[PDB]
């Protein structure tokens, strides 16, 4: 495991302020951290170090030194607070998407841990956070929403409480997705129809987004049904009903196809006129 | 991101549901303060719907507050829900062109019941209506 | 005359009843101003309620009013019907003695179920209670 | 059939006319109308004459003229209006009872009939009339409230317009009375039952009627047993229910359950049986 010096878990310093961190391991090593200026790179065969003379509030966040080729080495990190008196927050990104009941990290970095205790975690427009939003708060990554919400997918803001003032972050848009299995779930009945020279052939597909394709086709030459659209139990349905009030050219091969975003599905039943 | 899913969004179960919600509300005079656009400024059926289906995102969380897991308060969510999936069919740039309401919460029910309706009569019938820049239209206000 | 069946008279669906129609109500800081027993001048528990039942009468004819056929107005009928079962535990008597209010409509009905949910209460100690004279309780007034 | 003279459907006469009612048919004769002031009445074989010096509104209804001894012969009547100017309503009972989906008819009498073109039927302390009620008017009769329910138990005025002011009548009390058809209705449950000795079983004696008032006990053959029965009020019915439970069984147990409740009206009774093995 590669080693960094200074041996301390985090270092607080003022803008303008010279910080100089050194990485030394076996084989070479290379350092990772916030994409942020003013950094001067010098490296080696065994060492690798950072530094800076003009440290910013962008600076702010864990520096983290492996040694590649190394395998299962590990990691060595050591955080930067660069407490700037305007700028408490650091924010690494303004889009996070995860899926629903997932963890999700909010990336505001407070360049002041002392401010810790007077943080809080608001919606852009001085909104409040919807209702039972459960979330906590680590100095060195940022708010988490436990268990994220379709509804929690908002523009997020990271309050700062400085000299009575609530200073704001950047906005943070937070993309919550419901998780969807698979193709639209498909139901074409009647499975078998046998008639003489009418018939209904009903093809539907439901899933619970609203972004997915559904189609009902004689042979490979599609036909143009309008579908019927409605949601229920929480589910999203489209309807293609098929009347042929019949003959020999209808007689055939039905197949019921919907697709989306996962993949595309299908089904389908055969068609007789004797 | 809009998409030719725009039609299909507004099902009439969510309708459904909010004449349910407005139905089981007791007929009181009392009314109530709350911002919403004019039809005066905009009688431009496109551009007033635009402008109105922002701001019933707040509405329902500000005014339309149900008891947690009552039948009305799950209808709610579901319209938070649906108004999501609304978005990015509904193209916008730069507030105001609006004006204080004083009216009763049955009469707020009915206005927001008119946006999620009328919304879905006009995505029925094009999908890509809402893609319009209407700050021409937000001007004169 | 007034039976022993004064008791078993307000069931808990009754009640339910009630409950889910507060339950149904919007959340709105909105106020009503209406007719109601000052509980200053009658700190009596059993002459509070004797006056209460006569004004709650009122309350749901002027103020509880629901679209018809609704759950909620089919619940009023059936308190309204229960009313008039009532009577013939309450003892006659003679107006005035009460205040009016200015409260949101949850509150009103949080009133409304408490004057039904004590009267049970008590009339399940004793069926015969609200058969007492309280002219001289009105005086204070 | 018996003759009034005069031969008119009605008279209007004004407070202080004389009025003078005169019927004839062959054998006596009676009158019946409005128990009212002022009235002098000579009768004699075929005649019978009614009539006042100081007509008063309380005069006013229909006067009804029958023989008595003849049976099936019918009866003969003429409507007396006294118009008051300050008494629009000689109301004839301030009580009424009926049953639901009866009409209703509240008796007070116009005293004047071109008053009819502004007459209304309200509640009292100004109160109006509950939801959906359906009534008419009879310038001889009253207001009729046509298929009454229960919530219409209230206290009525008969509204008359003279000169702009509403002018009330007396209150009118009507009482709508619940239509109850029989007993309780029952339901015992299981129809059959068969336990082993030491198993387990359920009996629930139950019934049901629109009214509070009415008995239920379940009784094992004809020896009642005390169970605490379990009262609840749903689906616009008051239930009262007998649960029996009986954790550990025996041979004792096993015999003639019946379910038995009473009301005003009658008792009613349905019954199982119970085996222990
Ligand atoms: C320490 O860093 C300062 C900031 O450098 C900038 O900010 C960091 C976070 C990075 O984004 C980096 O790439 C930037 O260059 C050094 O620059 C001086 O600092 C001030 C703020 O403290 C300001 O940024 C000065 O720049 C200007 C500018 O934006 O160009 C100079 C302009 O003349 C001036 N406006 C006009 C029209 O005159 C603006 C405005 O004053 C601000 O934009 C609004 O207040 O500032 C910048 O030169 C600083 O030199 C360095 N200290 C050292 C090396 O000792
Ligand atoms: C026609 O009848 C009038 C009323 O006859 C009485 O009233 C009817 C309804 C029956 O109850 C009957 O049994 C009665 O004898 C004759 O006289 C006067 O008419 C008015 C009309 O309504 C009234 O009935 C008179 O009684 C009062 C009154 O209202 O004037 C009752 C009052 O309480 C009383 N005091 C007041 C007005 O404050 C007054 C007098 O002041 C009393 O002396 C009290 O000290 O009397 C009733 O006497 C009428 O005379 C007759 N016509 C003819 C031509 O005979
Ligand atoms: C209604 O129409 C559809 C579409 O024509 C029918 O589907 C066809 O059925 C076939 C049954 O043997 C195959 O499942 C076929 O799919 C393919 C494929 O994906 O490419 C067709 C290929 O020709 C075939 N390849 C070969 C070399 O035979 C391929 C193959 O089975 C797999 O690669 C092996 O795993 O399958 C499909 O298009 C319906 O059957 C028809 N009737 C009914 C009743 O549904
Ligand atoms: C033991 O349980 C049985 C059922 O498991 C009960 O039977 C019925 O109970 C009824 C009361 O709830 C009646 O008493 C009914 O009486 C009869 C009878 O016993 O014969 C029914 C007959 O149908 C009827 N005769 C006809 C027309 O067939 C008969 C008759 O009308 C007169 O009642 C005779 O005087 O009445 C009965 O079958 C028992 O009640 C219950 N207890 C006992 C002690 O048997
Ligand atoms: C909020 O997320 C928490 C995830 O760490 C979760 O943790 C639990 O907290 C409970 C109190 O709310 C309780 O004390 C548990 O033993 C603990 O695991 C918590 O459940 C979440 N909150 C809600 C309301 O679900
Ligand atoms: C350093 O790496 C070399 C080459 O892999 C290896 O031979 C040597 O043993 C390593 N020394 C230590 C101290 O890990
Ligand atoms: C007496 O009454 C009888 C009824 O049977 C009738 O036929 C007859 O004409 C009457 N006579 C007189 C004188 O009224
Ligand atoms: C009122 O009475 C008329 C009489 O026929 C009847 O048609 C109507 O249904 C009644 N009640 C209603 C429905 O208001």
């Amino acid at each position: 495991i590669p080693v960094i010096e200074p041996s301390v878990p985090e270092l607080v310093v003022k803008p303008g302020a010279t910080v100089t961190l050194r990485c030394v391991g076996n084989g070479s090593v290379e350092w990772d951290g916030p994409p942020s200026p003013h950094w001067t790179l010098y490296s080696d065969g065994s060492s690798s170090i950072l530094s800076t003379n003009n440290a910013t509030f962008q600076n702010t966040g864990t520096y983290r030194c492996t040694e590649p080729g190394d395998p299962l080495g590990g990691s060595a990190a050591i955080h930067l607070y660069v407490k700037d008196p305007a700028r408490p927050w650091n924010v690494l990104a303004q889009e996070v998407v995860v899926f629903e009941d997932q963890d999700a990290l909010l990336p505001c970095l407070l360049t002041d841990p002392v401010l810790e205790a007077g943080v809080s975690l608001v919606r852009v427009r001085g909104r409040p956070l919807m209702r039972h939003t459960n979330y906590s708060f680590s100095p060195w990554h940022g708010f988490t929403i436990h268990r994220a919400k379709f509804i929690q997918s908002q523009d997020y803001q990271c309050s700062a409480l400085m000299g009575g003032r609530k200073v704001m972050s950047i906005s943070i848009r937070l993309k919550v997705q419901k998780v969807i299995p698979g193709p639209p779930a498909l139901t074409l009945v009647p499975a078998e129809l046998v008639r003489i020279r009418a018939a209904q052939i009903v093809c539907s597909a439901s899933s619970v987004d609203v972004n997915f394709d559904v189609f009902l086709q004689h042979q490979n030459t599609k036909l143009a049904i309008p579908q019927q659209s409605d949601f229920h139990n929480n589910r999203y349905q489209k309807v293609l009903t098929l009347n042929l009030d019949v003959d020999f050219q209808h007689a055939g091969n039905y197949s019921c196809v919907a697709s989306n975003v996962q993949g595309k599905h299908s089904t389908s039943m055969f068609f007789r006129v004797v | 991101e809009v998409s030719e899913y725009c039609s299909h969004m507004i099902g009439s179960g969510h309708l459904q549901s909010l004449q349910r919600l407005i139905d089981s509300q007791m007929e009181t005079s009392c009314q109530i303060t709350f911002e919403f656009v004019d039809q005066e400024q905009l009688k431009d059926p496109v551009c007033y719907l635009k402008k109105a289906f922002l701001l019933v995102q707040d509405i329902m969380e500000d005014t339309m507050r149900f008891r947690d897991n009552t039948p009305n308060a799950i209808a709610i969510v579901q319209l938070q829900e649906l108004s999501l999936r609304l978005k990015s069919c509904f193209t916008k740039d730069y507030k105001a062109c609006v004006r204080t309401f004083y009216e009763t919460p049955l009469q707020l029910l009915e206005k927001v019941k008119n946006v999620f309706n009328e919304t879905k009569n006009l995505l029925d019938k094009d999908w890509n209506i809402f893609s319009k820049n209407c700050n021409n239209s937000f001007a004169e206000c």
